[PDB]
């Protein structure tokens, strides 16, 4: 499979758009932490399809699937944040009916933090001119990457999803020192998305354990575990 | 075991 | 400054190995954790030397500096101690006479998953055979990547060093396309080691108020900060 | 402190 192919396939894989279903209106901080949860559960359904559609993906061990999914969930869904909201700065576009602001975060304690880091690696993304292509690999390698027969396997296809970041990258059309000075900083920025994910997770838990959200059971599940 | 049964369905 | 300027220059910086005298008795709880912290102390004193010759980071305002150091200082000293380990599989070196077993992380409640994990990235680096000058770059790009118009001053300093990495890769001869995978496989592992980071904080944050061993000054100020 | 000294005394 070529590496334009298998890009391909990601393309493929993607998961279709999530919606809220919530009428337009100001966000006081239970609205809005419902709302961030309920959309949480929603796309972790779609993460794991999309995770499926990524060849080889299904060949790996199922406590490797499990072990994958379980460690990364969180980073996968603020990736995808992050490249939602890439053409409009300032702004969160966690889905079409629920973007917040800066600000907005500012009635719920301690997430405010968490805007500016979200608003910040996305606004480097979007210095960086982030492409979908490149988009499509990176998350991918987000999951792939995440492991903190089976194992040959795994390697084999981190390695193939890296070799299809490489491509994208090549037929960008720019300067050889360019393409690997435009790998790495792409790369660099995965440390970015990988704390701000933590720090989400930190927070979501001790939201969790004070019963303030309605920790839906597919979400509650991955966070415990 | 949400996540281990839509890992087995489609 | 060209690339291998840059380069020798972080040779030059390199710390000198502090050396920490391995407790006369068997491992306790308490005696590995002063050990460990001790050592720790006496390193973040080298690392703060070690980051004001690193080109253009005294240029930065103090507060840049300060942040990029609270942040990452864990993720470069474990950076550091798996390149010491490189040649020495199940073995992990955090000083010259303080060469401690995979084993003996049982004295310490919960610290063996950290070893664990040390001695898996450990070996990642030993399967791609890591080179002392990679090593060099890729443990400064932790410390300017840690941005976790001084701040465009902090992107042009973290490009010379990926510059740098670029070209010690070249200089090994491998095909471009090999080059460029070369450095997706080096950057990768960055999360790894950070994750390492992030557990290993916390276990000290928390054997720190469990009272098992004492925490001030300089480390202290590290931990909070 | 402590590492403010360290960065700018030292
Ligand atoms: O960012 C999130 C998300 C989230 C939702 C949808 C996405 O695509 C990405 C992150 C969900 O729950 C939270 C719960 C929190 O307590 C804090 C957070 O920052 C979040
Ligand atoms: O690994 C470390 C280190 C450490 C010490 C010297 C080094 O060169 C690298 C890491 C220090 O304190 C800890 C404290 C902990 O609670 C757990 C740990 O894993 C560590």
């Amino acid at each position: 499979l070529s590496p334009e192919q298998l890009v391909l396939t990601l393309l493929e894989a993607e998961p279709p758009h999530v919606l809220i279903s919530r009428p337009s209106a100001p966000f006081t901080e239970a609205s809005m932490m419902m709302s961030l949860t309920k959309l949480a559960d929603k796309e972790l359904v779609h993460m794991i399809s999309w995770a499926k559609k990524i060849p080889g993906f299904v060949e790996l061990s199922l406590f490797d699937q499990v072990r994958l999914l379980e460690s990364c969930w969180m980073e996968v869904l603020m990736m995808g944040l992050m490249w939602r909201s890439i053409d409009h700065p300032g702004k969160l576009i966690f889905a079409p009916d629920l973007v917040l602001d800066r600000d907005e975060g500012k009635c719920v304690e301690g997430i405010l933090e968490i805007f500016d880091m979200l608003l910040a690696t996305t606004s480097r993304f979007r210095e960086l001119k982030l492409q979908h292509k490149e988009y499509l690999c990176v998350k991918a390698m987000i999951l792939l990457n995440s492991s903190m027969d089976s194992s040959r396997k795994l390697a084999h296809l981190l390695n193939a999803v890296t070799d299809a970041l490489v491509w994208v990258i090549a037929k960008s059309g720019i300067s050889s020192q360019q393409q690997s000075m435009r790998l790495a900083n792409l790369l660099m920025l995965l440390s970015h998305v990988r704390h701000a994910s933590n720090k989400g997770m930190e927070h979501l838990l001790n939201m969790k354990c004070k019963n303030v959200v309605p920790v839906y059971d597919l979400l509650l599940e991955m966070l415990n575990a | 075991h949400k996540l281990v049964q839509l890992l087995t369905t489609t």
